[PDB]
RNA sequence: UGAUUCAUGACUGGGGUGAAGUCGUAACAAGGUAACCGUAGGGGAACCUGCGGUUGGAUCA
RNA sequence: GUCUCGUAGAGGGGGGUAGAAUUCCAGGUGUAGCGGUGAAAUGCGUAGAGAUCUGGAGGAAUACCGGUGGCGAAGGCGGCCCCCUGGACGAAGACUGACGCUCAGGUGCGAAAGCGUGGGGAGCAAACAGGAUUAGAUACCCUGGUAGUCCACGCCGUAAACGAUGUCGACUUGGAGGUUGUGCGCGUGGCUUCCGGAGCUAACGCGUUAAGUCGACCGCCUGGGGAGUACGGCCGCA
RNA sequence: AAAAUGGCAA
């Protein structure tokens, strides 16, 4: 397996799903056999520049280690999912369990 | 594939052949055949409507579903066929409650591949759902224009609709002639694009394959005489008209479009 | 390039020990592992000029060693190209 | 060059705070003869200052 | 460069402040590049020339 | 003859000409003024006085809206870039925020060929 | 019936030489649009223009 | 030369994505100019331009970072992310045991322009058109603008394709830097920039990255024109 | 802004 740091964006109005698609999400690696190394939710942040005339989007920020498979499959659900604005997957050397700054 | 023939015969030397080996050598399934006999051009007052139509190959007409509305149980892509009767290649595919149909052969669709269509099937080639269930800028084709007609739009070899935008009940659709078109939401279309993509590819090379495809000679107005065609006449090769169609209407640039009821759901002309 | 797992695996199968990973055998059959590995690459990526360069270099690397090796031991030689499917 | 004398192994485009010291008002990444950076972290610096653009955590213009 | 008049500032005290802002963040060097266009032969000529002076 | 307290002023100053439109903070317009418009033609036009004259044209073209606080933007590389700002100060308008907003490519498309003179 | 070699042939291509001819002024200085290389298009002519490349370019107060 | 561990990198191929900007389209505000030059004019604008604001479309290129910086055999390679993949370098050991160097012919790669088929087309722009300039102006300058520039695939096989310096190895005073490892401020490796000693060189200069001192192998030269042309051959769609 | 040209001799 390999470890992927997921940060995703969610809409503002989506927030509440927020809890549920975080779950799945997770369901999905652990099924996988993958492990989830670090999970926060930094909730509603303000934007830096406006994203589809958005001020705030709520962020999740996942480092995971799990086949490669399913987080293409993860990256076709973000793609898919209109809840979710913006997302970055970025290939991580070890596993990063410490808290994000 | 796209081969070259070798120049063996003068009739050859042009010819370029699209050949798929992916296609069943083996006779189409008799369930969905019926016979369609040849027209010659010719209406039901036997008079030719629509000239350069006659003769060509004998074709038995496929059942192709076009409308696509067998939802909820997947189907398996049993093979690949050859149809005389369109540019496209057609899948045979065998739902799972054992019913077979035949559909348009999407780019990419092989034998062994799962469809499906409804409100809930996935974002695949192949598969059909209303096109509100279907992301914007997705490439479809098969395109409903009226909601349950069946597939209209984007049906021969190589086509695909883009799906710019959606307002309210409406999309916009990109048509490959560059139109922008609204359709209802609701209308189906299929995942992907049209497969085939290599028909235009294909040289006929001689004046025969043209025949056999049913397509009869066209002589020039030109080089006719005056109680014949517009264009009739002159000693010599000689014009000095503008140029129009056998019944006098010009034919180069004049638009002929005429239809009011139409009008509101074009939002831009190909241009 | 080769797994270390993938490596570890062909040391032991053509060299008479684990620390053996300077044998000729060895060489080839680990030239061998990526050469048969990166066909796959180079039929999706026809175009990649730059690291065919590099395979390039292995199949020439591994002409020069079985030379070496028929010259040194015509015996080693027949086993280890029947072994790893060469022609030559 | 802090980084250097922190020991970082790598910047974080996550640490806004620190990168916010390495960019303008204007947004522009500051060159690093002037920050005194070293080479290689100017590089990491430049990425993760990229990254953190993409992610709307820093804006790439003072003029959104 | 945005510059916001800060309370009890005179005009040209937050004038010569966006002239400065411009002149950091080189907005006229910028646009005076961009005018136009440079081949890369001659920019990286521009460039070792730059570097040859400098030395 | 709408009354509006706060307004943009825009100036686009390019090395020909000077333009200064006077906006509301929406974007619509209230007036504008030239350089080219104020009685200078030629080499003139491109000069900070003639820019000057325009932004006091300018001013005068919007007395009627009774604009008290002007926002100034600024674009391009011209002449007439900070005379504008002065000649709007001295109009009586203050000046909360000014601004460049000239457009720089983060790369863009390729500019028109060098001339050879 | 071929090959090859030599001679010759209306006319035609470019080359060289020769008046202080005719038309310009392309290059050498920053040669007055730096020059040149490959390529492409254009033009009575030297050449001009695009694209990329080179310094075997002058200037810097 | 292989293995083990790690490091830096615009190395390559594929896919996705972001922000800035230009153009276009639609609409709002607004009114007489705009644009352009040495100066003009062509052009655009009262059929409402330019300016300003909002929404949309589309292509191409990635500001800052950025560097006598890095990587690549050369050509070349620059936003960010993922997938596949080549090479280089260092440390400490283990392993193979001369398995090496060069290379006619051969084969592969090879900027830009160009060619073929199918796409694409914002910006730019050969050709072309008009306006200037001029004795003329088939130009330089201006307003426009098609191929092309972009993508896939195939062809072409050339460039001042340059360090105008073939590849490999050994040896021979220094100084100041850059970049990238590594051991314990001092060492020790890789790559790179400038300067300079002996020596070398017609001189200019080169100078441990040699154009010094040697060895191996290859390519090439033999006055200027005529000519890298003719003819023949081979290759090419041209 | 424009700004062309000038036999071979010794
Ligand atoms: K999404
Ligand atoms: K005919
Ligand atoms: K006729
Ligand atoms: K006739
Ligand atoms: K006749
Ligand atoms: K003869
Ligand atoms: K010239
Ligand atoms: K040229
Ligand atoms: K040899
Ligand atoms: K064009
Ligand atoms: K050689
Ligand atoms: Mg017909
Ligand atoms: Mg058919
Ligand atoms: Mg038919
Ligand atoms: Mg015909
Ligand atoms: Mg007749
Ligand atoms: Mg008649
Ligand atoms: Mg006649
Ligand atoms: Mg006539
Ligand atoms: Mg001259
Ligand atoms: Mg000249
Ligand atoms: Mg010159
Ligand atoms: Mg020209
Ligand atoms: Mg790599
Ligand atoms: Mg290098
Ligand atoms: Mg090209
Ligand atoms: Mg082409
Ligand atoms: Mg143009
Ligand atoms: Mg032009
Ligand atoms: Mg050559
Ligand atoms: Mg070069
Ligand atoms: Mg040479
Ligand atoms: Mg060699
Ligand atoms: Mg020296
Ligand atoms: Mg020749």
């Amino acid at each position: 397996m390999r470890h992927y740091e997921i940060v995703f964006m969610v809409h503002p109005d989506q927030s509440e799903q927020v809890p549920g698609m975080i779950e799945r999400y997770t369901a999905a690696i652990t099924g996988a056999e993958g492990k989830i190394h670090r999970l926060e939710d930094w909730g509603r942040r303000q934007l830096a520049y406006p994203i589809n005339k958005l001020h705030k989007a709520h962020y999740v920020l996942m480092n995971v280690e799990a086949p490669q498979e399913v987080i293409d499959e993860l990256e076709t659900t973000f793609r898919f999912n209109d809840a979710v604005i913006r997302s970055m997957v970025m290939r991580t050397k070890h596993a990063v369990t410490e808290a994000s700054p | 594939a796209v081969v070259k023939c070798k120049p063996t015969s003068p009739g050859r030397r042009h010819v370029v052949k699209v050949v798929n080996p992916e296609l069943h050598k083996g006779k189409p399934f008799a369930p969905l055949l019926e016979k369609n006999s040849k027209s010659g051009g010719r209406n039901n007052n036997g008079r030719i409507t629509t000239r350069h139509i006659g003769g060509g190959h004998k074709q038995a007409y496929r059942i192709v579903d076009f409308k696509r509305n067998k939802d909820g149980i997947p189907a398996v892509v049993e093979r690949l066929e050859y149809d005389p009767n369109r540019s496209a290649n057609i899948a045979l595919v065998l739902y799972k409650d054992g019913e077979r149909r035949y559909i348009l052969a999407p780019k990419g669709l092989k034998a062994g591949d799962q469809i499906q269509s409804g409100v809930d099937a996935a974002i695949k080639p192949g598969n059909t759902l209303p096109m509100r269930n279907i992301p914007v800028g997705s490439t479809v084709h098969n395109v409903e224009m009226k909601p349950g007609k069946g597939g209209q739009l984007a049906r021969s070899a190589g086509t695909y609709v883009q799906i710019v935008a959606r307002d309210g009940a409406y999309v916009t659709l990109r048509l490959r002639s560059g139109e922008m078109r609204k359709v209802e939401a609701d209308c189906r279309a299929t995942l992907g694009e049209v497969g085939n993509a290599e028909h235009m590819l294909r040289v006929l090379g001689k004046a025969g394959a043209a025949r056999w495809r049913g397509v009869r000679p066209t002589v020039r107005g030109t080089a006719m005489n005056p109680v014949d065609h517009p264009h009739g006449g002159g000693e010599g090769r000689n014009f000095g008209k503008h140029p129009v169609t056998p019944w006098g209407v010009q034919t180069k640039g004049k638009k002929t479009r005429s239809n009011k009821r139409t009008d509101k759901f074009i939002v831009r002309r190909r241009s | 390039s080769l797994s270390t797992e993938a490596t570890a695996k062909i040391v032991s199968e053509f060299g008479r020990d684990a620390n053996d990973t300077g044998s000729t055998e060895v060489q080839v059959a680990l030239l061998t592992a990526q050469i048969n590995h990166l066909q796959g690459h180079f039929a999706e990526h026809k175009k990649d000029h730059h690291s065919r360069r590099g395979l390039l270099r292995m199949v020439s690397q591994r002409r020069k060693l079985l030379d070496y090796l028929k010259r040194k031991d015509v015996a080693r030689y027949t086993q280890l190209i029947e072994r790893l499917g060469l022609r030559r | 060059c802090r980084f250097t004398a922190e020991g970082v192994q790598e910047i974080d485009y996550k640490d806004i705070a620190t990168l916010k010291n390495y960019i303008t008002e204007s947004g522009k990444i500051v060159p690093s003869r002037i920050t005194g950076t070293r080479a290689k972290y100017q590089r990491q610096l430049a990425r993760a200052i990229k990254r953190a653009r993409y992610l709307s955590l820093l804006p790439y213009t003072d003029r959104h | 460069p945005v510059i916001k008049v800060r309370e009890n500032e005179p005009f040209d005290v937050a004038l010569r402040r966006f002239k400065r802002s411009c002149e950091k963040a080189g907005v006229l060097a910028e646009v005076r590049r961009r005018e136009f266009y440079e081949k890369p032969t001659t920019e990286r000529k521009r460039a070792k020339a730059s570097a040859v002076k400098r030395h | 003859r709408k009354q509006v307290s706060d307004g943009v002023a825009h100036i686009h100053a390019s090395f020909n000409n000077t333009i200064v439109t006077i906006t509301d903070r929406q974007g619509n317009a209230l007036g504008w003024a030239t350089a080219g418009g104020s009685g200078f033609r030629g080499s003139r036009k491109s000069t900070p006085f003639a820019a000057q004259v325009a932004a006091e044209r300018c001013a005068d073209a919007v007395k009627e809206y009774g604009i008290k606080n002007l926002e100034v933007m600024v674009k391009g590389p011209g002449p007439g870039r900070e005379s504008t700002i002065r000649a709007l100060n001295a109009a009586g308008f203050r000046i909360t925020n000014i601004t460049d907003v000239t457009p720089i490519p983060h790369x863009g498309c390729r500019p028109p060929k060098k001339r050879r003179v």
